[PDB]
């Protein structure tokens, strides 16, 4: 009963023909670096090998248009350009493989599945899938920011549909506002979703998930967009994400009490990437503790599946810091600094804007006042002479 | 029409 891991080195095959190696950000490297990470590092042999598998037509078409799912999981046997770097697309930014995409991109979602499925069942205490293209960004009949079919939130709809899984929790803390996640529950109170994201007011990709997009019909409240505004003055950090921890999303998840926790893992807010992919300062060590905090929900039936991510280094840092957390292993102490640093103003004005919209809907946001401006030492001072 | 890059950091719009 232990920590699962899947990956597939056929995912590796979606990747542009164009040979302009700098051009493409989502590119192989990315899984393969993480893997070796893991690798070398002993944890993969702490974790229990978990093989994937592609999805089914009928898989993709919980959450995507049967239309969608024939244009990107089947290849003929337009909706795609011709690039300036001399490949095939969909737009400047998502790569087609006229040969590979089709079922690499299946296999991303297959693998997110397997695991899912292995998690939720009890064969894994927990996982972690190395995947890519990552899902997010996908609508319904759209895909986007380098994404086909949206992984984890066809993992979400199988869960309810084979499972009759009640309530589940997916928390997003890929850089970036998962449109598509946000999309495919809109209106279902059975599954909470909460993204944490670079927002800066709708002036960052995608542009949405601003704080007032709560939902819609019984769907009302069951979203939560902690959406940081203010720009990269300064950029987040590991004050600011603990923070919003402490103040919207534990709170908030621990009084919706899921049956299964799904974590859209994106490592784009790591420190040490190019500051239009993200501009964030986390620590990778973070990353950890933020999986240890989601580790306390559900009974610890939780599984991360990889999104955006960029920079080899950063993501192989923070996959390697979520796998130890997943194996139940001591993390290294935050710094200091770390613990002594109050959240940014910016981040305060986020937090609280974020507190009042879903203090109408959530009792643990009808508080007294707002902490949100507390650093962790200031903020445990005040836990520990309460209780 | 329709712009936006997650490459750039670009929002989509119109
Ligand atoms: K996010
Ligand atoms: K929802
Ligand atoms: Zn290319
Ligand atoms: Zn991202």
């Amino acid at each position: 009963f232990t920590t699962g891991l899947v990956y597939d080195t056929l995912m590796l095959k979606h990747q542009c023909t164009c040979g302009s190696s700098s051009s493409h950000p989502e590119h192989a490297g990315r899984i393969q670096s993480i893997w070796s990470r893991l690798q070398e590092t002993g944890l993969r042999g702490k974790c229990e090998c978990i093989r994937g598998r592609k999805a089914t037509l009928e898989e993709l078409q919980t959450v995507h248009s049967e239309a969608h799912t024939l244009l990107y999981g089947t290849n003929p046997l337009s909706v795609f350009v011709r690039l300036p770097c001399g490949g095939v697309g969909v737009d400047s930014d998502t790569i087609w493989n006229e040969v590979h995409s089709a079922g690499a991109a299946r296999l991303a979602v297959g693998c997110v599945v397997e695991l899912v499925f292995k998690v939720a069942t009890g064969e894994l205490k927990n996982g972690f899938a190395v995947v890519r293209p990552p899902g997010h960004h996908a609508e319904e009949s759209t895909p986007m920011g380098f994404c086909y079919f949206n992984s984890v939130a066809v993992a979400a709809k199988l869960l309810q549909q084979r499972l009759s899984v009640s309530k589940i929790l997916i928390v997003d803390w890929d850089v970036h506002h998962g449109n598509g996640t946000q999309q495919a529950f809109y209106s279902d109170p059975s599954v909470l979703y909460m993204s944490l994201h670079r927002y800066d007011d709708g002036n960052f990709f995608p542009g949405s998930g601003a704080p007032d997009e709560v939902g819609t019909g019984p769907g009302v409240g069951f979203n939560v967009n902690m959406a940081f505004t203010g720009g990269l003055d300064p950029p987040m950090g590991d004050a600011e994400y603990l923070a919003a921890f402490r103040t919207v999303v534990m709170p908030i998840a621990s009084e919706f009490a899921p049956d299964v926790v799904l974590v859209s893992s994106g490592f784009d807010a790591v420190e040490g990437h190019p500051t239009p992919l993200g501009g964030y300062n986390l620590s990778a060590r973070c990353f950890g503790y933020l999986t240890k905090q989601l580790m306390g929900l559900a009974g610890g039936r939780i599984v991360l599946a990889l999104e955006g991510g960029y920079d080899l280094t950063a993501i192989c840092d923070a996959s390697e810091a979520c796998v130890s957390a997943l194996l139940g292993n001591e993390l290294d102490p935050l710094p200091e600094k770390v613990l002594q640093q109050r959240p940014n103003a910016n981040a305060v004005r986020s937090m609280e804007k974020v507190m009042e919209i879903h203090s109408k809907y959530w009792r643990c946001l009808q508080r007294t006042t707002s902490t949100a401006g507390r650093s962790l030492i200031e903020a445990q001072t005040c836990e520990n002479e309460e209780a | 029409h329709i712009r936006g890059s997650i490459t750039q950091g670009i929002p989509r719009s119109y």
